[PDB]
C-alpha cells in the first residue's frame, strides 16, 4: 500500500497524501471568514492564545503580502509560512518583470500551480494549508481567492474555511440569498468588518472578546490588519446596536 | 501502517510522524530555559555531570550568532550546531546585504524556514532539537521557541527539555507576579532557580549551571556569557530557594 | 528514502530474463494485429485498427502506419505515444544521416539506431521501457526490400514475411504455409488480408478497421513509391480480393 | 577578409503574370582566382524556390539544412511548405545565429498552391525579410542588379517575357562584376510547371 | 533537499496493464461529462460548471479554454492537471511553432504536442500520468475544422463526435443515432445541449453549462483594423445569455 | 546632469534638472532623475541611463521584498542594497547615485555613491556633470537645519549655476521633498531660476 | 528493527539505530587511554594484531606538531577524520598564522560527523576518537563520538573493557592532574590505566603504543623499543 | 529611419516612414516598422531592422503569453519594462531603438526605448535618422489636447520632414492611432507622396534576344506514378 504514502493513484484514481493534507488544514482548530463591501474585503479569523507564556502579538494566521494582498492560513504555521514567503517572493519579482503589481486571483493561480506541482511529483510533499488571499483589485474590485492542497483554486463572493466552515458558509448563504446581491452594500470597511464579526457569533455561536479574533482589512492600495483596540471598537459598537 | 518510517509522509491524521518522533529526542535531552526581562532576555541550561573527569565551564552549551542573539536548545546537541551553524550564515548575508544587524524575527523566520524544509522531503531527517533563542534589535527584546516541525511563536517565557513541564509551571508564576516586566538581573536569578527546581527530573546525576544573557543597559545589546561574581550569586540565590 | 518506492525496472530475474521487456511483450500481444509481407517487386505493410466506434473520424486518424522518410515506413503494436516518441527519433536520424552523406539512410542502420535506444532503457537508467514492437518496411540500393522487427528489448531481426500484436502465433504459421519466394505484391496483398481476416477477434474484417500500405519500386521510370492507403481504397481492395 | 566577397555570386529574383522567375551565375572563386563554373546557387524544396549568394560553405551548410527541415516539416504537416512559411523559417533561422551569422543572401521564390499568388522574398545575413512585389537582388553585384532591375522590369509580364527580362538584368549586372559570371541558370516557374534554362554568357 | 525519483512509478504489471494509466483514466470516468461535435462548418466542445459552492463564482473557474486564436479545449477528470496542461500548451504553440513559422500550428501538430508532455508524465522519473481527458476541438488552413481526444496515456484519436467522463458510454451512443456529415454548427450546438441535458441532475443554464464553438473568423473580436490578412479568432466562448436563447428553442 | 540632496530641519529635499544629452543632442528635455526606491526613500540618478535605471529597479525590487517580510527600511539600508550593485559589478556599470530618504527616528539623512562603489554619508551632496561648478558656492552657502523655504532656495539657486555653466545640464529644476508631513513634487521653470 | 535501515530514520523513541551501531563498532575496537596535566597530554592504545605473523594495527595519529589524536573502531573512518583534521590545522597555519585550538578541532570534528547523520545514502562514521593537544590554553584532551558529541576531559578511555580504565582515572583524578613538567610520569599513569582493561593479555613491546605533547614538546608517537622503558 | 509618436485628447498615436537602407542603397521601399505587440499596443522601430523586428516579436509572443496566463488585457508598462529588460541584458548589441505606444485599462501611454536599455516618458517623441527634422515639427506645433484630426496631421507632418530633409528615410507614411475605448486603427500607406514617375521607355526585350545554351524541366512534384 505506497499508494497512500506518495503522491500516486490509487486504484479508484484517488491521491490520498493529497486527502490527508487537507485533514492537517483543520490541526489548528480555527475558523475563518472573509467577506466584501463596495470598497473593500475584510478577513476575519479566530485567534487563539493557549499558553500564557506566548507573546500574544507573534501568534497570527494573517499575512501581509504586497501592499494590495492579505493573506489568511488554515494549517500549521510552519507550512503557512513556507507559503506566505513564496507568496511575497512571487509578487515581487512579478513586479519587477512586468511593471505592475501582481494581482490577487493571478498570485492565487500561481500558487495553486506549484500546490499541483506537489501533487504530481512524488519527492514534493503537498502543504496542509488552505490559503485565502484578498485585496481590492484594480481592474476587478473587491476580490477574494483561495487555494488549497489540491491545486484547486476559485474566485468567491464570500467564503469560510475550518472545522466548523459549513456553518459559517450556510449562515452567509442564507444572507446572500436575502440580499441578492454579490457583496455586503456597506460604505465604510468599519461597517463590513461589524458584519464579518456579527455573522462569525451567530454561525459559531460564541461571543469574543479583542483577543479572541485577528481581522484583516483590504482597501484599494493597501491591505492591512486592525490591532486589538480597534478590534474592541468593532465589538463595542455591535454589543450597542 | 508504514506512515512513519519515511520523513514527509502525511499518515491519515494529517500527521507527520518522523517530526513526532524527533520530538521524543527532545523531551529526552537536558532542560533549558528563556527569560524574556525588561530590556532584554536571559538563557541558562542544565548541563549533566556524566563524571568527574568533565573539566567544568569547558564544555559551552549556549551558542552566540552575530553579536546580539543568543541559542541554547535541548535535544541532538549536533543537530542544534548544525542550526546555529545555518543561522550564522543567515545573520550574515543579511548584514552584508542590508547593513543592519538581522532582526530577531526575521532571524526567527530564517532558522523556522530552514527547519521546516527538512520536512518537506524523505531524504533527509528532521532536526532533533527544540531550540531557544532571542536578543535586542531596535524594536527591543525578543524570545522565541522553535520546535522540530519549524513552529516557532515569541514567548515572555520558553522552557524544553525533559523538566520542561516543571520550569513552565515556574515560568507562569513569574508572569503572573510580574506584570510591569522583570529587570535584566533578576531574571538570571531567577533563571538561575528554575534550572536547579527543574532538575528533579534529571536528580540521578549532579549538574552544571550555565546562564547567558542580552540588555540594553546591562550589557549594550550583545549577547554575553554570566561568568564569576555574577554567576555565584546567581548559584547562591538558587540554591537558598531550593532549601 | 527514494528507494522504497524503485520498482527496478532494468534488472534479470533468477532465469535469465528482464521481468519489464517480458511484461512489455505480453502488452504488445494485445494490441492489433500487424503483418509485413516482403515481395520481389514491393512489401506489403497490413495492419488492423483496435477500437471500432462508428464516430471515430477513419480518414485522419493514424494509430498503426506511420512514415520515417520517402523510403521507409513502420506499422505499429503497442502504446501509441511511446511509438510516437520513437518515430520522431527515427525521422530525425534519417534527415542526419542525409545532411552528413547526402544519400538516403541505409534501412538497417535507421533500425539498429532505434533499436539502440529501446536496449538502452532496459539497461539503464531505471525507467520503463518503450511499449511497442515496429515493423519496418523499407527500401535501399544495397539491399532493396527489406522487412524487419524490433520489439521493446532492443533485438530487432529480418524477415520475408511477419506479424507482431496479437494472435502472432496463428498469423505465422498461415503466412508460412502459403508465402513463396517468387511472390508479387499484388499476391502478397491478398496473403496479408486473408492472414489478419483468419486471425482477428472481430466477427468480420472491414474497411474502417484497417490500415494498410504499400512500398513499390514500381513508379514512373524506377523510382520508389510510398503509399498508405486511404480508407475508399482499402474498401477497394477488400472487395477484389474477395473479403467482403 | 570579407566573407560575403570571397567566393562571389549573384542572385535575382522577379514576379510575372500568375509566375515567378529567380536566376543565379554559376562562378564559385577564390577572390581572383576561378575555380568552378557549375557552382549553383538555386535550390528547391518541393515547390518553393531558395536562391543563396554569399559565403559558399554557408550556401551548401544552409541548403542541407533547409532541405533538413523541410524535410521533417512534410513528414509532419503532410503537406509541402508554403513560401510565405518558408520565408519565415529562414528568417528564424537566420536569426538564431545572430551574433555569429551566416554570411549570406538568401533569396525565396515561389507560387502558393492553394491561392496561387507569385510570391519574393530577400534577407540579410540575420534574417530580416523584404518582401517586394517586383523583384529582389543578391550578391557581389547587387547594386548592378538594382539598376538593371529598376530600369528593365515592369509589372505583369507573361513568363516568356519575363524571362528575358531577368535574363537581361542578370547577365549584364555579371559582366561589370568582377567575381560573378561564368555562366548562368534561370529558372521560370508557373504554378505546375517549372523550366530552368542555362544562359551563353562570355566566360570572363 | 534532493529529487531521487530518479525511476518510473508508471510501470507494466505481469498481466501487460500500465497500472498508472488505467488508475488515471479511473479519474477521468469519475470526471464531469464534456462533449464534442464536428459539424461541417465548425466544431463546438461543452462541459457542465459543477460549481463546489453557490457562494463561488463559477464565472472565474474556466473549463473552456483558448489555446490558439483557431484552438480550444475541454476536459474530464482532475481540474488542476487541465490548468497547467493549458499553460504548457498555450506556451508550446509559441515555442516550438509560432516564433519558428510566424503562424499558429495546426490542430493536429499541437494536440501532438500535448499528447506528447502527457506521454512524458508517464514514463519520465518521480512523476505520475496527468489525470485527465482533453477534447481538443481547432480549424487550419489546410485541414478544416478537426476534433481530437487525448488520453493519460499521450494517446490521441481523431472523432467526428464524443464524450467523456461520467455519462460518456450514454452520451456516445446518443451522438451515434444524431450524428451525420451534413451537420451545421448551429444543429450540432442544438445536439449538444440535449446531449448535455442527460448528464446533468440540477440546473441546466447558461450559468451552469460552459460552452464554446470553433467556427466563422470573428473580426469584431480582432481588437484591431488595418491588415486584410488577419480576419480574427475563429474560438469563441457563447454568453450566458446566448446559450439560455438556444435552451428555449430545445 | 545636476543633481542634489540636501538634509533640513524637517528632513531632506532631492533636487536635478532636466537634461539627458546623446553628445550635444538633447534627447529628453523633461527627463525625471527624481526616482523613488520607497515611500520615503528616494535616488538622484546620474551617468548611464540605463545602468542607473537598471540599478535603481532592483533596488526597488529589494526593498519591496525587505517590506513584505521586515517592514520599512532605513535609508542606510537601501543605500547598502545601491552600495552593493554598484561595487560588486563596477567593471560593468558607469552609475554615479545619491540616496535620500526620511525616517522619523533618524530624520532626514543622504548617501552619496560615486563610480567606484563607496558609500559616504553627508549632510548634503552634489553630483553629474554640472556639480564641478557649484562647489565653491554650496560649500560657502550650506547650513545646517535650514528650514523648508532656505533649502529650497539653496537648491534653487545651486542647480541655477550648475545649469548655467555646464551645456549636459539643463531644462527644468525638479525637486522632492521628504518630510513626517509626506512627499511633495516641486518643479521651477527656466524663467524662474535664469534670472536669480 | 523496522527504524534501523538508514541513518535518515528516527524510531517511535527518538533514537537514531543506525548512529548506535556505529557506536557499537567502537566497542568492539581495541582499548585506548587518554590522559592530560596542566603542562602535558598522553595517548596510550592497545594495538590489536590479527595473528602472531601479522603486525599490530597502528592507533595513533599525528594531525600537527601541537595536536594528534588515538582511534577505536574503523580505522578507515579514523584516515578520513584524521585527514581532514590536518587539512583544517594546516588551513589555520597558512592562512591565518594561528595553530587551531584544540576545542575548535573538536567542533570542527562534530559538524563533519553530524552531517553523515541527518542526509540519505551516506552512513555515520564508525570510529571513536581521542585527541590530545596543546594550544594557547595548555593542555587538552577531547573525546569524540560519531553521533556528533565531542566532549572536552581530564581523562577518559573508549573501546573494549574501556570501563575499568576510566574507573580508575576517576579514583586518580587528583593525582594525575598534577603531575606538571614530568612527562615519564604522566605516561606511567597511562600505562598504569590502560592496565586496568587488560584480560588474558599484557603489554609487550610491540603491542603497546604511546603518543605525548606538551609545554615544549610537540606531537611524538612512542612504538617499539621506545615504550619498553614503561612495561 | 523617421519614427514618431505623439498623445493626443483620448490617445496616442505613432508615424513611421516605409524606407529601409544598406549603406546608401535602398534595399526596401516599402516596410512596416510599426510592429505589432498587442491588439492595442505598437512599437516604431528603428537601428538595426532585424533586431528591432526580432525583439518586438518575441516580447509580443511574450505579452499575448502573459495575457492568457492573468486573463487581462496587456498593459504598455508591461511591454516597455519586458523590452528594457531584454535589451539592457544584450549590453547595445541589439540594435534597436523603439518607440512603444498603446492602451490599456490603466490609460494611454508614451515611451521610447534605446538599445542599451534606457528608457523615458514622454507627450512626443521620435528615433531614427530623421529624428531631428521630426523633432522641430513637433516643437514647433505640439500642444496639450489635440484632436484626433489634429494629431494624425502632426504626427504625419513629422515623418514627412523626416522624408525629405533626411536621405536616411524616405517613401511613403505609415500610421497607427490607439484611441481609449475604441480599436486601435492601423493606417499603412496612410501617405503615399514619393510614387515613381511613368519610364519613358519600355524596355521589354523581342523574344529570342538572349542566347540560351540549354533547356530542361525540372520535377517539382513528389512521385510522378504509374
Ligand atoms: C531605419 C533606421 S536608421 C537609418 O535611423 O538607423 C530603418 C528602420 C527599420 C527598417 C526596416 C524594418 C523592418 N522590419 C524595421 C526598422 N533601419 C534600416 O534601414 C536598417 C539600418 O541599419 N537597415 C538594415 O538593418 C538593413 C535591412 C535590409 C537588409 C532589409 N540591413 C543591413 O544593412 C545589414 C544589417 C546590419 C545590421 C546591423 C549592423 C550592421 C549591418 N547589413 N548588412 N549586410
Ligand atoms: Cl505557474
Ligand atoms: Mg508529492
Ligand atoms: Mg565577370
Ligand atoms: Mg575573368
Ligand atoms: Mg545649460
Amino acid at each position: 500500500g505506497y499508494d497512500r504514502h506518495i503522491t500516486i493513484f490509487s486504484p479508484e484514481g484517488r491521491l490520498y497524501q493529497v486527502e490527508y493534507a487537507f485533514k492537517a488544514t483543520n490541526q489548528t482548530n480555527i475558523n475563518s471568514l472573509a467577506v466584501r463591501g463596495k470598497d473593500c474585503t475584510v478577513v476575519i479569523s479566530q485567534k487563539k492564545v493557549p499558553d500564557k507564556l506566548l507573546d500574544p502579538t507573534t501568534v497570527s494566521y494573517i499575512f501581509c503580502i504586497s501592499r494590495t494582498i492579505g493573506m489568511v492560513v488554515n494549517g500549521p504555521i510552519p507550512d503557512a509560512r513556507n507559503a506566505a514567503l513564496r507568496a511575497k517572493a512571487e509578487a515581487a519579482e512579478f513586479r519587477y518583470k512586468y511593471g505592475y503589481d501582481m494581482p490577487c486571483d493571478v498570485l492565487a493561480k500561481r500558487m495553486a500551480n506549484l500546490s499541483q506541482i506537489y501533487t504530481q511529483r512524488a519527492y514534493m510533499r503537498p502543504l496542509g494549508v488552505i490559503l485565502t488571499f484578498v485585496s481590492v483589485d484594480e481592474e476587478l474590485g473587491p476580490s477574494i481567492y483561495k487555494t488549497d492542497p489540491a491545486g484547486y483554486y476559485v474566485g468567491y463572493k464570500a467564503t469560510a474555511t475550518g472545522p466548523k466552515q459549513q456553518e459559517i458558509t450556510t449562515n452567509l448563504e442564507n444572507h446572500f440569498k436575502k440580499s441578492k446581491i454579490d457583496h455586503i452594500n456597506e460604505e465604510s470597511w468599519e461597517k463590513v468588518v461589524e458584519f464579518a464579526i456579527t455573522h462569525m457569533i451567530d454561525a459559531l455561536g460564541t461571543e469574543f472578546s479583542k483577543n479572541d479574533l485577528e481581522v484583516g482589512v483590504a482597501t484599494k492600495d493597501k491591505f492591512f490588519t486592525l490591532s486589538a483596540e480597534n478590534i474592541e471598537e468593532r465589538l463595542v459598537a455591535i454589543a450597542e446596536q | 501502517t508504514g506512515y512513519d518510517l519515511s520523513n514527509s509522509v502525511f499518515s491519515p491524521d494529517g500527521r507527520n510522524f518522523q517530526v513526532e518522533y524527533a520530538v521524543k529526542a527532545v523531551e529526552n535531552g537536558t532542560t533549558s530555559i528563556g527569560i524574556k526581562c525588561n530590556d532584554g532576555v536571559v538563557f541558562a541550561v542544565e548541563k549533566l555531570i556524566t563524571s568527574k573527569l568533565l573539566v567544568p565551564q569547558k564544555n559551552v552549551k549556549i551558542q552566540v550568532v552575530d553579536r546580539h542573539i543568543g541559542c541554547v536548545y535541548s535535544g541532538l546537541i549536533p543537530d542544534g550546531r548544525h542550526l546555529v551553524n545555518r543561522g550564522r550564515e543567515e545573520a550574515a548575508s543579511f548584514k552584508k546585504l542590508y547593513k543592519t544587524p538581522i532582526p530577531i524575527p526575521a532571524f526567527a523566520d530564517r532558522l523556522g524556514q530552514y527547519v521546516q524544509a527538512h520536512t518537506l522531503y524523505n531524504s533527509v531527517r528532521p532536526f532533533g532539537v527544540s531550540t531557544i533563542f532571542g536578543g535586542v534589535d531596535k524594536n527591543g527584546a525578543h524570545l522565541y521557541m522553535l520546535e522540530p516541525s519549524g513552529s516557532y511563536w515569541g514567548y515572555k517565557g520558553a522552557a524544553t527539555g525533559k523538566g520542561r513541564q516543571s520550569a513552565k509551571a515556574e515560568l507562569e508564576k513569574l508572569v503572573d507576579h510580574h506584570p510591569e516586566g522583570l529587570s535584566a538581573r533578576e531574571a538570571v536569578k531567577q533563571a538561575a532557580k528554575i534550572i536547579y527546581l527543574a532538575h528533579e527530573d534529571n536528580k540521578e546525576k549532579d549538574f552544571e549551571l550555565e546562564i547567558s544573557w542580552c540588555s540594553l543597559s546591562e550589557t549594550n545589546g550583545l549577547h554575553k556569557f554570566v561568568k564569576g561574581d555574577l554567576l555565584q550569586e546567581a548559584i547562591d540565590f538558587a540554591q537558598k530557594e531550593i532549601n | 528514502g527514494s528507494r522504497r518506492y524503485d520498482s527496478r525496472t532494468t534488472i534479470f530475474s533468477p532465469e535469465g530474463r528482464l521481468y519489464q521487456v517480458e511484461y512489455a511483450l505480453e502488452s504488445i500481444s494485445h494490441a492489433g494485429t500487424a503483418i509485413g509481407i516482403m515481395a520481389s517487386d514491393g512489401i506489403v505493410l497490413a495492419a488492423e485498427r483496435k477500437v471500432t466506434s462508428t464516430l471515430l473520424e477513419q480518414d485522419t486518424s493514424t494509430e498503426k502506419l506511420y512514415k520515417l522518410n520517402d523510403k521507409i515506413a513502420v506499422a505499429v503494436a503497442g502504446l501509441t505515444a511511446d511509438a510516437e516518441i520513437l518515430i520522431n527519433t527515427a525521422r530525425i536520424h534519417a534527415q542526419n544521416y542525409l545532411k552528413t552523406y547526402n544519400e538516403d539512410i541505409p534501412v538497417e542502420i535507421l533500425v539498429r539506431r532505434l533499436s539502440d535506444i529501446k536496449q538502452g532503457y532496459t539497461q539503464h537508467g531505471g525507467l520503463r521501457p518503450f511499449g511497442v514492437s515496429f515493423i519496418y518496411a523499407g527500401y535501399d540500393d544495397r539491399y532493396g526490400y527489406q522487412l524487419y522487427t524490433s520489439n521493446p528489448s532492443g533485438n530487432y531481426t529480418g524477415w520475408k514475411a511477419i506479424s507482431v500484436g496479437a494472435n502472432t502465433s496463428a498469423a505465422q504459421t498461415l503466412l508460412q504455409m502459403d508465402y513463396k519466394d517468387d511472390m508479387k505484391v499484388d499476391d502478397a496483398i491478398e496473403l496479408a488480408l486473408k492472414t489478419l481476416s483468419k486471425t482477428t477477434d472481430s466477427s468480420a474484417l472491414t474497411y474502417d478497421r484497417l490500415e494498410f500500405a504499400t512500398i513499390r519500386k514500381g513508379a514512373n521510370d524506377g523510382e520508389v513509391y510510398q503509399k498508405i492507403f486511404k480508407p475508399q481504397e482499402i474498401k477497394d481492395i477488400l472487395v477484389k480480393t474477395g473479403i467482403t | 577578409s570579407d566573407p560575403s566577397s570571397i567566393n562571389g555570386g549573384i542572385v535575382v529574383a522577379m514576379t510575372g503574370k500568375d509566375c515567378v522567375a529567380i536566376a543565379c551565375d554559376l562562378r564559385l572563386g577564390s577572390q581572383s582566382l576561378g575555380v568552378s563554373n557549375k557552382f549553383e546557387k538555386i535550390f528547391h524544396y518541393g515547390h518553393v524556390f531558395l536562391g543563396i549568394t554569399g559565403l559558399a560553405t554557408d550556401v551548401t551548410t544552409l541548403n542541407e539544412m533547409f532541405r533538413y527541415k523541410t524535410n521533417l516539416y512534410k513528414l509532419k504537416e503532410e503537406r509541402a511548405i508554403e513560401p510565405e512559411t518558408f520565408t519565415q523559417l529562414v528568417s528564424s533561422s537566420l536569426y538564431e545565429r545572430r551574433f555569429g551569422p551566416y554570411f549570406v543572401g538568401p533569396v525565396v521564390a515561389g507560387i502558393n498552391s492553394k491561392s496561387g499568388k507569385p510570391f519574393i522574398a530577400g534577407f540579410d545575413l540575420i534574417g530580416c525579410i523584404d518582401e517586394a512585389k517586383d523583384f529582389i537582388v543578391s550578391g557581389t553585384a547587387s547594386d548592378q542588379l538594382f539598376g538593371m532591375c529598376e530600369s528593365l522590369y515592369e509589372p505583369n509580364l507573361e513568363p516568356e517575357d519575363l524571362f528575358e527580362t531577368i535574363s537581361q538584368a542578370l547577365l549584364n549586372a555579371a559582366d561589370r562584376d568582377a567575381l560573378s559570371g561564368w555562366g548562368a541558370v534561370v529558372y521560370i516557374i508557373k504554378k505546375d510547371e517549372v523550366v530552368k534554362r542555362y544562359l551563353k554568357m562570355r566566360q570572363d | 533537499m534532493t529529487d531521487r525519483y530518479s525511476f518510473s512509478l508508471t510501470t507494466f504489471s505481469p498481466s501487460g496493464k500500465l497500472g498508472q494509466i488505467d488508475y488515471a483514466l479511473t479519474a477521468v470516468k469519475q470526471g464531469v461529462t464534456s462533449l464534442g461535435i464536428k459539424a461541417t462548418n465548425g466544431v463546438v466542445i461543452a462541459t457542465e460548471k459543477k460549481s463546489s459552492s453557490p457562494l463561488a463564482m463559477s464565472e472565474t473557474l474556466s473549463k473552456v479554454s483558448l489555446l490558439t486564436p483557431d484552438i480550444g479545449a475541454v476536459y474530464s477528470g482532475m481540474g488542476p492537471d487541465y490548468r497547467v496542461l493549458v499553460d504548457k500548451s498555450r506556451k508550446v504553440a509559441h515555442t516550438s511553432y509560432k516564433r519558428i513559422y510566424g503562424e499558429y500550428p495546426p490542430t493536429k501538430l499541437l494536440v501532438s504536442e500535448v499528447a506528447k508532455i502527457m506521454q512524458e508524465a508517464t514514463q519520465s522519473g518521480g512523476v505520475r500520468p496527468f489525470g485527465v481527458s482533453l477534447l481538443i476541438a481547432g480549424h487550419d488552413e489546410f485541414n478544416g475544422f478537426s476534433l481530437y481526444q487525448v488520453d493519460p496515456s499521450g494517446s490521441y484519436f481523431p472523432w467526428k463526435a464524443t464524450a467523456i467522463g461520467k455519462g460518456s458510454v450514454a452520451a456516445k451512443t446518443f451522438l451515434e443515432k444524431r450524428w451525420n456529415d451534413e451537420l451545421e454548427l448551429e444543429d450540432a450546438i442544438h445536439i449538444a445541449l440535449l446531449t448535455l441535458k442527460e448528464s446533468v441532475e440540477g440546473e441546466f443554464n447558461g450559468d451552469t453549462i460552459e460552452l464554446a464553438i470553433i467556427g466563422d473568423e470573428n473580426p469584431d473580436l480582432l481588437g484591431y483594423t488595418g491588415i486584410p490578412t488577419d480576419k480574427g479568432p475563429r474560438f469563441r466562448k457563447l454568453t450566458s445569455q446566448e446559450i439560455n436563447d438556444r435552451l428555449e428553442a430545445l | 546632469t545636476s543633481i542634489m540632496a540636501v538634509t533640513f530641519k524637517d528632513g531632506v529635499i532631492l533636487g536635478a534638472d532636466s537634461r539627458t544629452t546623446t553628445g550635444a543632442y538633447i534627447a529628453n528635455r523633461v527627463t525625471d532623475k527624481l526616482t523613488r526606491v520607497h515611500d520615503k526613500i528616494w535616488c538622484c540618478r546620474s551617468g548611464s541611463a540605463a545602468d542607473t535605471q537598471a540599478i535603481a529597479d532592483i533596488v526597488q525590487y529589494h526593498l519591496e521584498l525587505y517590506t513584505s517580510q521586515y517592514g520599512t527600511p532605513s535609508t542606510e539600508t537601501a543605500a547598502s542594497v545601491f552600495k552593493e550593485l554598484c561595487y560588486e559589478n563596477k567593471d560593468n556599470l558607469t552609475a554615479g547615485i545619491i540616496v535620500a530618504g526620511y525616517d522619523d527616528k533618524n530624520k532626514g539623512e543622504v548617501y552619496t555613491i560615486p563610480l567606484g562603489g563607496s558609500v559616504h554619508k553627508l549632510p548634503y551632496a552634489i553630483a553629474g556633470s554640472g556639480s564641478t561648478f557649484i562647489y565653491g558656492y554650496c560649500d560657502k552657502n550650506f547650513r545646517e537645519n535650514m528650514s523648508k523655504e532656505e533649502t529650497v532656495d539653496f537648491i534653487k539657486h545651486s542647480l541655477s549655476q550648475a545649469i548655467k555653466w555646464d551645456g549636459s545640464s539643463g531644462g527644468v529644476i525638479r525637486m522632492v521633498v521628504l518630510t513626517a508631513a509626506g512627499v511633495e513634487r516641486l518643479i521651477f521653470y527656466p524663467d524662474e531660476y535664469e534670472q536669480l | 528493527n523496522n527504524y534501523d535501515g538508514d541513518t535518515v530514520t528516527f524510531s517511535p523513541t527518538g533514537r537514531l539505530f543506525q548512529v548506535e551501531y556505529a557506536l557499537e563498532a567502537i566497542k568492539q575496537g581495541s582499548v585506548t587511554v587518554g590522559l592530560r596535566s596542566n603542562t602535558h597530554a598522553v595517548l596510550v592504545a592497545l594495538k590489536r594484531n590479527a595473528d602472531e605473523l601479522s603486525s599490530y594495527q597502528k592507533k595513533i595519529i599525528k594531525c600537527d606538531e601541537h595536536m594528534g589524536l588515538s582511534l577505536a573502531g574503523l580505522a578507515p573512518d579514523a584516515r578520513v577524520l584524521s585527514n581532514y583534521l590536518r587539512q583544517q590545522c594546516n588551513y589555520s597555519s597558512l592562512v591565518f598564522n594561528r595553530k587551531l585550538a584544540v576545542e575548535r578541532a573538536g567542533h570542527l570534528l562534530c559538524d563533519k560527523a553530524q552531517k553523515n547523520t541527518q542526509s540519505y545514502g551516506g552512513r555515520p562514521y564508525g570510529v571513536g576518537l581521542l585527541i590530545i593537544g596543546y594550544d594557547k590554553s595548555g593542555a587538552h584532551l577531547l573525546e569524540f563520538q560519531p553521533s556528533g558529541n565531542v566532549t572536552e576531559l581530564y581523562g577518559t578511555a573508549i573501546g573494549a573493557r574501556s570501563q575499568g580504565a576510566k574507573t580508575y582515572l576517576e579514583r586518580t583524578l587528583d593525582t594525575f592532574i598534577k603531575i606538571d613538567g614530568n612527562p615519564d610520569e604522566l605516561i606511567k599513569a597511562g600505562v598504569e590505566a590502560i592496565s586496568q582493561s587488560l584480560r588474558d593479555e599484557s603489554l609487550t613491546v610491540d603491542n603497546l603504543s604511546i603518543a605525548i605533547v606538551g609545554k615544549d614538546t610537540p606531537f611524538t608517537i612512542y612504538d617499539g623499543e621506545a615504550v619498553a622503558k614503561y612495561i | 529611419t523617421t519614427i514618431a509618436g505623439l498623445v493626443f485628447q483620448d490617445g496616442v498615436i505613432l508615424g513611421a516612414d516605409t524606407r529601409a537602407t544598406n549603406d546608401s542603397v535602398v534595399a526596401d521601399k516599402s516596410c512596416e516598422k510599426i510592429h505589432f505587440i498587442a491588439p492595442k499596443i505598437y512599437c516604431c522601430g528603428a537601428g538595426v531592422a532585424a533586431d528591432a523586428e526580432a525583439v518586438t516579436q518575441l516580447i509580443g509572443s511574450n505579452i499575448e503569453l502573459h495575457s492568457l496566463y492573468t486573463s487581462r488585457e496587456p498593459r504598455v508598462v508591461s511591454a516597455l519594462q519586458m523590452l528594457k529588460q531584454h535589451l539592457f541584458k544584450y549590453q547595445g548589441h541589439i540594435g534597436a531603438y523603439l518607440i512603444v505606444a498603446g492602451v490599456d485599462p490603466t490609460g494611454s501611454h508614451l515611451f521610447s526605448i534605446h538599445a542599451h536599455g534606457s528608457t523615458d516618458v514622454g507627450y512626443y517623441l521620435s528615433l531614427g535618422s530623421g529624428s531631428l527634422a521630426a523633432m522641430a515639427v513637433l516643437e514647433s506645433h505640439w500642444k496639450q489636447d489635440l484632436t484626433k484630426e489634429e494629431a494624425i496631421k502632426l504626427a504625419s507632418d513629422a515623418i514627412q520632414a523626416g522624408i525629405w530633409n533626411d536621405l536616411g528615410s524616405g517613401s511613403n507614411v505609415d500610421v497607427c492611432v490607439m484611441e481609449i475605448g475604441k480599436d486601435a486603427e492601423y493606417l499603412r500607406n496612410y501617405l503615399t507622396p514619393n510614387v515613381r514617375e511613368e519610364k519613358q521607355k519600355s524596355y521589354k526585350f523581342p523574344r529570342g534576344t538572349t542566347a540560351v545554351l540549354k533547356e530542361s524541366i525540372v520535377n517539382i512534384c513528389d512521385i510522378q506514378e504509374e
